[PDB]
């Protein structure tokens, strides 16, 4: 009955985080986020890229201010479960982070609209 | 090298007004009023208001002493309870017509407050001066109040591990980055606003560990830096940070002699009544082998402005592959120019503030605060290089001579409580005089000039008190020759009054006055009797003020040789006739000889009529 394996197509995996509470697993992949049951059943999928980006440019990546912006893939840089949210940091957009609802991966809680240098969290390079 | 001070004035032989409060020390902060008649002194745990015309007249007093629970808190942090754990006034700046902005170390809790001038009582604003004032009385510090906003350079913390150049604005607070490219172990020396589309700039001067140079030990380097008054920081990057911070080497050296002075001690801004461009007079000492040497380099603002406006920046690069080396950047520079102010050009490209500058430009300045070009002195050499003297602070007065030839008068203080007056004569330094300001040889920590009509004074602070000196002592000169030979642009000889007067002060007629900076006392118009017993000994006293002149004696119209047994010289100037007899009677003349240019100037110092009894 439950999957014994999880092999996502058209992507590579970076990170895994287990929710001590519910047993829920979250997966950080290239341009994808997955929510699995403790039995590996796929529950939710979120797209994370590609995005128009350049390591030389600051988010929000504006084409008029960043003409060298080119489509970039988004390997997951950081994926950690906090009491309130799922903490998500990518390789893209200066290593900016976001907060998603635990159990409702699709539901975004916090993703700063216009972030500054003090909010560039993770390594902007896989 | 500069010669020795022509004349030495003992604290005893000149009129110097002194001020100190019993049990109050470290008179390091000096500020004079708008009216120039009231000088405010910032000391350790106290602030005073003294009559600037007679510093000894104490007008007002206010204390800001540290509590025992605060002293013990400081001591428990392994500091000295009776030394460092006290309130050293570090910030003494004008705030308004009715108030001053005051900050003290305060047993390592930098605290700021407003001194109410009408009451001479503190308002108890009790502001946290962290960033504005140093914690340690040992730490470097600089501050300039610009448009009621404090621009300060000091340490951001207790240990002095975090440096900071910042603006306590309230509207738009801005500070430097805590990074080696920005500041690398600086020791703050001086700051001021250089006022004007074009924005004002706030210049900073300091010594820091060099990134461009590598030697046996870490090499220090003097720095000239500036920020734009209108800075508001970057929007996405440089959030609450300087976007206009650019720095450059300040070079003071004579290379044909291997002399390099890489430690900046003081900076004075010569604000010319005539010249449209200000000149920075900077005082330096060498880091290596200082024994000690001092140099005074004068820098034209335009030169520095040229480096900051058009100079190529320096790039940092990785080198094999754990090292960093700094080289000239010859790559593409963004537009608007990184580090530039919001000028006429920027406003045309719809840029109103730093907050709307492209991230390209902001990132560039953040990664390139250092310029490749050095800021060099006027005539590419120091104005003065001196040996056997450790100079501490500097002031300059631009004065017009009788002739109309303008001289920039350098008042330089020493680490032994002395003041030297020097002028760069025709391609050579002339140290007019030296005065012992402090009877206790206390180093002059701070120096402040008032060249204003009437109240023409220099004010020097040390740990023991404050001294008030005039800019000249013209009256000390006895003869016309002595007055001219001084070669002081301030002093002229008055034939009607038979006194050496202070030109641009006295009410004597200009057209009928004598002054020659050449030292040719030729422009000038032109007997102590003794009766000693036979066999006895005579001491004929003779003295003069020139440290650059030597005295010889004459008897019976011939140059007498002060040799045993008949003659002797006591103190190299006083003649000693040993065995008095009939023939020793007559006129004895003490004469001086001093070289000015090529020529020698002989003067009759003493005239004596010695008569030996029978
Ligand atoms: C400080 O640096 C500034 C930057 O150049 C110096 O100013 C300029 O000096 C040049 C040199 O002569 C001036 O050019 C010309 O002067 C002659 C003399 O009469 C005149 O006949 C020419 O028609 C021309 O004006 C230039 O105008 C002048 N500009 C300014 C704004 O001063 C300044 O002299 C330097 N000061 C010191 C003490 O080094
Ligand atoms: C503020 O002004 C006072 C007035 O002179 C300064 O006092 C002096 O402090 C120094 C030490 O920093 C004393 O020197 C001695 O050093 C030896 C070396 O270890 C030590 O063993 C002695 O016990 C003593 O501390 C000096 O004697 C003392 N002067 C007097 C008259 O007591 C004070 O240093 C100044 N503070 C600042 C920050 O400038
Ligand atoms: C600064 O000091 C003056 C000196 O007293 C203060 O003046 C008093 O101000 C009150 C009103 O606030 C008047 O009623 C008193 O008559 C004033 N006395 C004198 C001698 O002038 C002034 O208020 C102080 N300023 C601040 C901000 O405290
Ligand atoms: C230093 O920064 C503080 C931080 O705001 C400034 O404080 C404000 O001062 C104004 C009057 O100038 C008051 O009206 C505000 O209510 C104060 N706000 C706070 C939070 O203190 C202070 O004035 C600045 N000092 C200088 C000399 O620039
Ligand atoms: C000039 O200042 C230097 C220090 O910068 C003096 O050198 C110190 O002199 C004291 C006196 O004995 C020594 O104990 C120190 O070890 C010396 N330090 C160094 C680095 O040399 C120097 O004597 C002063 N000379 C003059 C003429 O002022
Ligand atoms: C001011 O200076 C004069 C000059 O000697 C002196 O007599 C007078 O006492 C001084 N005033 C004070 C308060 O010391």
């Amino acid at each position: 009955l439950p999957p014994t394996a999880f092999t996502p197509n058209g992507t590579y995996l970076q990170h895994l985080a287990r929710d001590p509470t519910s047993g829920t697993l979250y997966l950080g992949a290239t341009n994808f986020l997955f929510q699995l049951s403790p039995g590996l059943q796929l529950e939710a999928t979120v797209s994370t890229g590609p995005v128009l980006d350049s390591r030389d440019c600051l988010p929000p990546v504006m084409p008029d201010e960043c003409p060298q912006a080119q489509p970039t893939n988004n390997p997951n840089q950081l994926l950690l479960v906090s009491p309130g949210a799922l903490v998500v940091c990518g390789s893209v957009h200066q290593g900016v982070c976001e907060q998603r609802r635990l159990g409702q991966l699709e539901q975004l809680l916090l993703r700063p609209e216009r972030p500054g240098d003090t909010q560039y969290v993770a390594a902007n390079d896989p | 090298f500069a010669p020795i001070p022509r004349i030495t004035w003992e604290h005893r032989e000149v009129h110097l007004v002194q001020f100190h409060e019993p049990d109050i020390y470290n008179y390091s902060a000096l500020l004079l009023s708008e009216d120039k008649d009231t000088l405010y002194i910032g000391a350790r745990e106290a602030v005073f208001a003294v009559n600037a015309l007679n510093i000894s007249e104490k007008q007002h007093e206010v204390y800001w002493k540290v509590s025992e629970d605060k002293k013990a808190k400081c001591a428990e942090k392994g500091k000295s309870k009776q030394t460092e754990c006290l309130n050293y006034i570090r910030v003494l700046q004008p705030l308004s017509a009715t108030s001053l902005y005051v900050c003290g170390t305060n047993a390592f809790q930098p605290a700021c407050d407003h001194l109410n001038l009408t009451s001479f009582k503190f308002l108890g604003k009790n502001e946290d001066g962290k960033g504005r004032c140093p914690f340690d009385p040992a730490h470097s510090y600089t501050s300039v109040m610009v448009d009621g906003e404090l621009y300060s350079g000091t340490s951001y913390n207790f240990l002095g591990s975090e440096p900071i150049i910042s603006r306590n604005s309230s509207h738009s607070p801005l500070r430097t980055e805590y990074a080696i490219p920005w500041l690398n172990e600086p020791s703050f020396v001086f700051a001021d606003v250089i006022r004007k589309g074009e924005d004002d700039r706030v210049y900073f001067f300091f010594t820091e560990v060099s990134v461009e140079y590598e030697f046996v030990f870490r090499v220090l380097i003097p720095r000239i830096a500036r920020v734009c008054k209108g800075d508001q920081g970057g929007l996405r990057t440089l959030q609450k940070k300087w976007t206009s911070f650019l720095k450059a080497r300040l070079i003071c050296s004579r290379p044909d002699s291997g002399l390099v002075f890489n430690v900046l001690r003081d900076v004075f801004v010569l604000r010319s009544p005539g010249l449209k461009v200000p000149v920075f007079y900077a005082l330096f000492t060498p880091q290596l082998n200082n024994v000690g040497l001092s140099a005074v380099c004068a820098y034209n603002l335009s030169t520095a402005e040229e480096v900051f406006s058009h100079g190529k920046y320096m790039q940092s690069t990785t080198v094999e592959q754990s090292h960093t080396k700094w080289v000239r950047y010859n790559g593409p520079v963004p537009k608007p120019r990184p580090g530039a102010c919001i000028d006429s050009e920027a406003r045309a490209a719809n840029y109103t503030s730093s907050l709307n500058l492209p991230d390209k430009t902001l990132q560039f300045v953040k990664d390139h605060p250092l310029m490749d070009d050095s800021v060099t002195p006027i005539d590419n050499r120091p104005r003065l290089i001196k040996k056997d003297v450790n100079y501490t602070q500097i002031v300059v007065d631009r004065t017009q001579a009788l002739d109309g030839t303008v001289y920039d008068v350098m008042f330089v203080s020493t680490d032994r409580g002395a003041l030297h007056k020097a002028i760069s004569l025709e391609h050579a330094v002339h140290i007019i005089e030296e005065t012992q300001l402090f009877q206790d040889f206390e180093p002059v920590q701070t120096l402040l000039l008032s060249s204003k009509k009437g109240n023409r004074f220099v004010y020097a602070g040390s740990n023991s008190g404050v001294v008030q000196a005039p800019l000249a002592f013209c009256g000390k000169h006895g003869t016309c020759e002595d007055c001219v030979l001084a070669r002081d642009p301030y002093c002229a000889w008055s034939p009607p009054t038979a006194t050496c007067v202070a030109l641009h002060q006295t009410e004597s007629p200009s057209r009928g006055l004598i002054q020659e900076m050449s030292g040719d006392a030729s422009v000038c118009p032109d007997y102590r009797q003794h009766f000693f017993k036979h066999g006895g000994t005579a001491e004929l006293k003779c003295s003069q003020k020139s440290n650059l002149a030597r005295v010889f004696w004459k008897f019976q119209n011939g140059v007498l040789k002060a040799e045993s047994p008949k003659y002797g010289l006591m103190g190299r100037k006083n003649l000693l006739i040993f065995n008095l007899s009939e023939g020793d009677s007559g006129v004895y003349q003490c004469l001086s000889e001093e070289r000015v240019k090529n020529k020698t100037v002989f003067q009759v110092v003493a005239k004596h009529v010695l008569e030996v009894k029978v």
